[PDB]
C-alpha cells in the first residue's frame, strides 16, 4: 500500500497567521487523485480540497493547496477560530486507498493558570469498599500540565487516572482530571490528601489540601 | 626518549575493544539488518568494512604506535602544515564529552530505579501517564515504557524546545556526577590503572550478552525475531541507500578521528604487531554487533508473538530501543528484576570504556604538547571534568534531551568526516605511502600488502567522499518528533561542527606566516617530517 | 438534501460476526459508488471497502479480506457491510461515505456507527457525587467509575445548565471505564439550590440521578 505521512501531527496557531501542513507519500501520486478533508471534534469528516487545487463547496477562499508526485501541502491564508480541526489528506490514485496520519490544528492564546480543586471520596463509594480522590484542573494553557499526588507527606504514583479535554471552542484553554483510586482501608490508615499542579504559568506549584479530621 | 607503556598486551586490546564497542553497536547495527534486507545487508557491510573501515582503523593504530606521541604532536611531526588536524581531532572529542556521558547517566538512573520487583514502567495508571498510554507500543499511541522515559525520567514534556531547558533534575545530576567520578578515578593515573579497568567495562557486556542471549532465544516466538533479523533480501544490494548505510555504519562503528586510536596505540611498544591488533579488534567489534542483534530481535520476536505487537513499532534505533522498547519486554518475562539490572549495567559499561578513550585522546594529546600538563595530570582532568560536569548540568535539565540530540548530529557530524578525509590524504599523498609502508615494515617486520596501499590513497578518500556527498544530498533541518529546531540552533551547531574543521586551514595559514622564504621553500619546509 | 445514516454496530466478542447498514437519501443511489471508511480511536482514518454503482466492482483494503463482505441494495437504497471473525483491531467508528468520481474523492459522509470488539463483559456504572471542603465561586463534580462499554451520557440538572461544565472523556482501565465531569457555579446558587448529576449508560440500562449533600 501507499503510505501517506502528514506533518505536523499537532500544530498551534494564532488567528490571522499563515499555516502550512505537508502531506508526503511513499509512492508518486497523480496530482488529480489527491484530496483533503476537515474533521471537526466529535463530527464526521468533510470534503475540503480535491485534486490538490480546487476547494470543495462551502470552503472559504482562505484555503489553498499545492503539490505533485510524493509531496503535497495544504495552506490556509489567515487562520480563523472556525478553522480549528484535524486535517487528513488522501490518495485515490490506486487501491488500496489510504489516508494521511492527520494534522491536528489547535488555537494558541494567553497562558492561563489552572483552577485546582480537590474532592474527597463520597461516603456512598466507601460503602462499596473503594475510595477515590478526585482533583480537577480547569481553564489553563498550554495543554500539558502535571499533577502530583502526595499523601502527606509521601508521594503515591500508581492508581492515578488522568484525563485531559479537547481544546475548547471559546476560552481556547484546556482542563484535566486526576483521580487517585484506593481501597477503603488504605484511605483509613492514612492522614490527608493533596494534589498540586506544575505549570508553565508558575515555577511554584498550585497546592490543594484537605484532612479527614477536619 | 622514554614514555610509559601498557602493563600488558591484553590491556591495550581490551582498551581499544572497549572504546570501539558501544551503544551504537547494540542500537544501530541490528536495525540496519532488519531495514536493509537482513543477512543480505552483510554483503555491502562486509565490503565497506574491508575496503573503507578497517584500512582507516589500521592507519590510526599504525600512526599512533610509530610516532609514539599524542594526536596534536603526531600530525605536527608528520605534516607540520597539517598539524591543525591534530587540533581538530582533539576538540572534536572535546565536544562529544558534553553529551555522550548523559547516555551512561540514563543507564545508571534506570539501574537505580530497577531495584524493586514491581517495575515502574510497566503500568499506565501512574501519576506521570496520560490517556494516550497503552501497555505496549502501538501506532498513534504511546507505550507505558515510553511515557516513563519521557514524562518521568527525562521530564521532557516540561520543555517546549531548546530555548526552554527548564529546571534541573538533581537525580540526573547525581547520576552524571557518579559517571564522571568513575571516569575520574579510572582515568586519574595513566594506563597502569585505566588500562586495567577496561577488563571489566569491555568484558562484562559479553557476560551479560551471553545470559541475555540464552534468555532471549528460549522465549516463545524468539525464532520469529531471528527471521525479521537475518532473512535475506538481495534486492537491497542494488539500492544505493543500503551501500550508504553500510558505509556510514562501518566508518562510525570503528572511530578514526577522535585521536583515540592514535593515542591508545602510542603507548604500544615500537616493534609490537599493530597489524594483527587492528584485525583482531575490528573483527570483535563487528562480531559484537552481530551477536547483539540476536539478543535484541529474539526479544523483539517474543513481543510480536506473545505480546501481540507489530514488528514495525518495536523495531527501532537510537536510545529508544534500550530505554523503552527492550525494557518493556523484560518486565513481562519472569525474574524481570534480574534482567533489568544486568541490562542497564551493561549499557553503562558499554558507555564507560568508550568515554575513557575519548577523554584519554584529549589528555595524551595535550600532555605531549604542553609539558606542564603531564605534571599534576589530575589537576588537569579535575578542572576538565569539572568543566564537563558544570556544563553537563544542561543535559540534566528538563530540556536535556533537546540539547543531547543537537550535539549528537553536529559535533560528531561532518566535522569528523572531513577530518579523517584530510588524515588519509596527508599520509598517502603529502607524507606518502612509501614512507608509511617503510615505517610499518620497520615496526612489524613486513610492509603492508598492495591491497592496503591502494585503499589508503584511493578507496578511502572516495569511501569518505561517497558518504559525505550523500549526507549533504540527504540534508534536512534538525528535528525531533514534531519539534523543529529553530534556525539559530542549526546555525550554532554548524559553528560547533565548523570550529573543528576551521583548524585545518587556520593552523596551516598561521604556520606559513611564521616560516621564512618564498611560497616554494616554506611549503616543502612544512611537508618535511620530524625525522629529517 | 443528501443524508447518510449508519445503523447496526455495538459490542461483539472476538471471532463474532456483525452486519452494518447505511441508509441513503437525497440522490439516486444506484448511480454512485459507495465506500466504508472506519475511524479508529487513535483518530486515524482507514479505508475498508468500495462497491461500484452496479455492485459489479468490489475493492477491499485488507487487514480485512474474506472477513468482510460489502453488499449493495439499490432498490431500498441501503449499503450493507457483513463482518466475520472480528477482533480487537477492528474496533472503530465505521463511516458510510460516498463518491463516484475518484478525482473528486468522498463528497458526503454519514454520522457513523460505533463498533466495539472486546472479550470484556458489560457492566453498570457506579456514579458518585463530590463534596467540597469546609469563596467567590464553587466547583462541583460527578464521578462515574467502572463501566463498559462506551458510551455514557452525563448532564447536570436534567441537562439545563451548559456553561462552566467540563466533561472529561472516559479512560479504559482493566476493562473498565472511569469518567468525571466538573461544573463551576457561584456560591450564591449553592447550596442555595439543589444540584443534580445525571448519568446514563444505555448498554447496561443504568440511569442514575445523584443529589449533592455538603455533609
Ligand atoms: C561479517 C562479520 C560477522 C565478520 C566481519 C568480516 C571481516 C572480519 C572480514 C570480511 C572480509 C575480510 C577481508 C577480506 C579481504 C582482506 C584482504 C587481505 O589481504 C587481508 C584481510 C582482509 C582485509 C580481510 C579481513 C577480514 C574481513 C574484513
Ligand atoms: C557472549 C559470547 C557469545 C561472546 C564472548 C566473547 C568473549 C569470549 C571474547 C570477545 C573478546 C575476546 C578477548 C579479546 C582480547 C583478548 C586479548 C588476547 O591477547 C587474549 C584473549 C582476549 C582476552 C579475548 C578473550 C575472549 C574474548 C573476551
Ligand atoms: O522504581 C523506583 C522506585 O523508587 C522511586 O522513587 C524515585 C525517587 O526519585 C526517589 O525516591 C529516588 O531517587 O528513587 C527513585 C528514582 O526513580 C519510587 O519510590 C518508586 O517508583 C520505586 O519504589
Ligand atoms: C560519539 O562518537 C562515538 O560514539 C564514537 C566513540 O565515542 C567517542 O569518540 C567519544 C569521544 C568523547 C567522549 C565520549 C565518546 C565510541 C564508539 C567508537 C566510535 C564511536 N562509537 C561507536
Ligand atoms: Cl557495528
Ligand atoms: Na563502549
Ligand atoms: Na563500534
Amino acid at each position: 500500500e501507499n503510505v501517506l505521512t502528514q506533518s505536523p501531527a499537532i500544530m498551534s496557531t494564532s488567528p490571522g497567521e499563515k499555516v502550512t501542513m505537508t502531506c508526503r507519500a511513499s509512492s508518486s501520486v497523480g496530482s488529480s487523485y489527491l484530496h483533503w478533508y476537515q474533521q471537526k471534534s466529535g463530527a464526521s469528516p468533510k470534503l475540503w480540497i480535491y485534486s490538490t487545487s480546487n476547494l470543495a463547496s462551502g470552503v472559504p477562499a482562505r484555503f489553498s493547496g499545492s503539490g505533485s508526485g510524493t509531496s503535497y501541502s495544504l495552506t490556509i491564508s489567515s487562520v480563523e477560530a472556525e478553522d480549528a480541526a484535524t486535517y487528513y489528506c488522501q490518495q485515490f490514485s490506486g487501491y488500496p486507498l489510504t489516508f494521511g496520519s492527520g494534522t491536528k490544528l489547535e488555537m494558541k492564546r494567553a497562558d492561563a493558570a489552572p483552577t485546582v480543586s480537590i474532592f474527597p471520596p463520597s461516603s456512598e463509594q466507601l460503602t462499596s469498599g473503594g475510595a477515590s480522590v478526585v482533583c480537577f484542573l480547569n481553564n489553563f494553557y498550554p495543554k500539558d500540565i502535571n499533577v502530583k499526588w502526595k499523601i502527606d507527606g509521601s508521594e503515591r504514583q500508581n492508581g492515578v487516572l488522568n484525563s485531559w479535554t479537547d481544546q475548547d471552542s471559546k476560552d481556547s484553554t484546556y482542563s484535566m482530571s486526576s483521580t487517585l483510586t484506593l481501597t477503603k482501608d488504605e484511605y483509613e490508615r492514612h492522614n490527608s490528601y493533596t494534589c498540586e499542579a506544575t505549570h508553565k504559568t508558575s515555577t511554584s506549584p498550585i497546592v490543594k489540601s484537605f484532612n479527614r479530621n477536619e | 626518549d622514554e614514555r610509559e607503556t601498557w602493563s600488558g598486551k591484553v590491556d591495550f586490546l581490551l582498551s581499544v575493544i572497549g572504546f570501539a564497542v558501544d551503544l551504537a553497536n547494540v542500537w544501530r547495527f541490528p536495525y540496519l539488518c532488519y531495514k536493509n534486507g537482513g543477512g543480505a545487508f552483510l554483503v555491502p557491510y562486509g565490503i565497506m568494512l574491508a575496503v573503507g573501515g578497517i584500512p582507516l582503523f589500521y592507519m590510526e593504530l599504525a600512526l599512533g604506535q610509530h610516532n609514539r606521541k599524542g594526536a596534536i604532536t603526531c600530525w605536527g611531526r608528520l605534516v607540520p602544515l597539517f598539524k591543525g588536524i591534530g587540533y581538530a581531532v582533539v576538540l572534536i572529542a572535546f565536544y562529544v564529552g558534553f553529551y555522550y556521558n548523559v547516555i551512561i547517566a540514563w543507564s545508571l538512573r534506570f539501574f537505580f530505579a530497577s531495584f524493586t520487583n514491581s517495575l515502574p514502567w510497566t503500568s499506565c495508571n501512574n501519576i506521570w501517564n496520560t490517556p494516550n498510554c497503552r501497555p505496549f507500543e502501538s501506532q498513534g499511541f504511546q507505550s507505558a515504557a515510553s511515557e516513563y522515559f519521557n514524562r518521568y525520567i527525562l521530564e521532557l514534556n516540561r520543555s517546549e524546545g531548546i530555548h526552554d531547558l527548564g529546571a534541573i533534575k538533581w537525580d540526573m545530576a547525581l547520576c552524571l556526577l557518579i559517571v564522571y567520578l568513575i571516569c575520574y578515578f579510572s582515568l586519574w593515573k595513566g594506563i597502569s590503572t585505566s588500562g586495567k579497568v577496561v577488563w571489566f567495562t569491555a568484558l562484562f557486556p559479553y557476560a551479560v550478552l551471553l545470559i541475555l542471549l540464552i534468555r532471549g532465544l528460549t522465549l516463545p516466538g524468539s525464532f520469529l525475531g531471528i527471521q525479521y533479523y537475518l532473512t535475506p533480501n538481495f534486492s537491497a544490494i542494488y539500492k544505493a541507500e543500503v551501500w550508504v548505510d553500510a558505509a556510514t555504519q562501518v566508518f562510525f562503528s570503528l572511530g578514526p578521528g577522535f585521536g583515540v586510536l592514535l593515542a591508545y596505540a602510542s603507548y604500544n611498544k615500537y616493534h609490537n604487531n599493530v597489524y594483527k591488533d587492528a584485525l583482531l579488534t575490528s573483527f570483535i567489534n563487528s562480531a559484537t554487533s552481530f551477536i547483539a542483534g540476536f539478543v535484541i530481535f529474539s526479544v523483539l520476536g517474543y513481543m510480536a508473538h506473545t505480546l501481540g505487537v507489530r514488528i514495525e513499532d518495536v523495531a527501532t534505533e537510537g536510545p529508544g530501543l534500550v530505554f523503552v522498547v527492550y525494557p518493556a519486554a523484560i518486565a513481562t518475562m519472569p525474574a524481570s528484576t534480574f534482567w533489568a539490572l544486568i541490562f542497564f549495567m551493561m549499557l553503562a559499561t558499554l558507555g564507560l570504556d568508550s568515554s575513557f578513550g575519548g577523554m584519554e585522546a584529549i589528555i595524551t594529546a595535550l600532555s605531549d604538547e604542553f609539558p606542564k600538563i603531564k605534571r599534576n595530570r589530575e589537576l588537569f582532568v579535575a578542572g576538565l571534568f569539572s568543566l564537563y560536569f558544570v556544563v553537563g548540568l544542561a543535559s540534566c535539565t528538563q530540556g536535556g534531551f533537546y540539547f543531547f540530540h543537537l550535539l549528537d548530529r553536529y559535533a560528531a557530524g561532518y566535522s569528523i568526516l572531513v577530518a579523517v578525509f584530510f588524515e588519509a590524504i596527508a599520509v598517502s599523498w603529502i607524507y606518502g605511502t612509501n614512507r608509511f609502508s617503510e615505517d610499518i615494515r620497520d615496526m612489524i617486520g613486513f610492509p603492508p600488502g598492495r591491497y592496503w596501499q591502494v585503499c589508503w590513497r584511493f578507496v578511502a578518500p572516495i569511501f569518505l567522499l561517497f558518504i559525505t556527498v550523500y549526507g549533504l544530498i540527504g540534508y534536512e533541518p534538525l528535528t525531533y518528533a514534531d519539534y523543529v529546531y529553530p534556525s539559530w540552533a542549526n546555525a550554532l551547531g554548524w559553528c560547533i561542527a565548523g570550529s573543528s574543521v576551521v583548524m585545518i586551514p587556520a593552523v596551516a595559514i598561521f604556520k606559513l606566516l611564521s616560516t621564512p622564504g618564498s611560497l616554494r621553500q616554506r611549503f616543502t619546509i612544512l611537508t618535511t617530517p620530524w625525522r629529517d | 438534501e443528501v443524508q447518510l445514516v449508519e445503523s447496526g454496530g455495538g459490542l461483539v466478542k472476538p471471532g463474532g460476526s456483525l452486519k452494518l447498514s447505511c441508509a441513503a437519501s437525497g440522490f439516486t443511489f444506484s448511480s454512485y459508488a459507495m465506500s466504508w471508511v472506519r475511524q479508529s480511536p487513535e483518530k486515524r482514518l482507514e479505508w475498508v471497502a468500495e462497491i461500484s454503482s452496479g455492485g459489479r466492482y468490489i475493492y477491499y483494503s485488507d487487514t480485512v479480506t474474506g472477513r468482510f463482505t460489502i453488499s449493495r441494495d439499490n432498490a431500498r437504497n441501503i449499503l450493507h457491510l457483513e463482518m466475520s471473525s472480528l477482533r480487537s483491531e477492528d474496533t472503530a467508528m465505521y463511516y458510510c461515505a460516498r463518491g463516484e468520481v475518484r478525482q473528486r474523492g468522498f463528497d458526503y459522509w454519514g454520522q457513523g456507527t460505533t463498533l466495539t470488539v472486546s472479550s470484556a463483559k458489560t457492566t453498570a456504572p457506579s456514579v458518585y457525587p463530590l463534596a467540597p471542603v469546609c469563596g467567590s465561586s464553587v466547583t462541583l463534580g460527578c464521578l462515574v467509575k467502572g463501566y463498559f462499554p462506551e458510551p455514557v451520557t452525563l448532564t447536570w440538572n436534567s441537562g439545563s445548565l451548559s456553561s462552566g461544565v467540563h466533561t472529561f472523556p472516559a479512560v479504559l482501565q482493566s476493562d473498565l471505564y472511569t469518567l468525571s465531569s466538573s461544573v463551576t457555579v457561584t456560591s450564591s446558587t449553592w447550596p442555595s439550590q439543589s444540584i443534580t448529576c445525571n448519568v446514563a449508560h444505555p448498554a447496561s440500562s443504568t440511569k442514575v440521578d445523584k443529589k449533592i449533600e455538603p455533609r
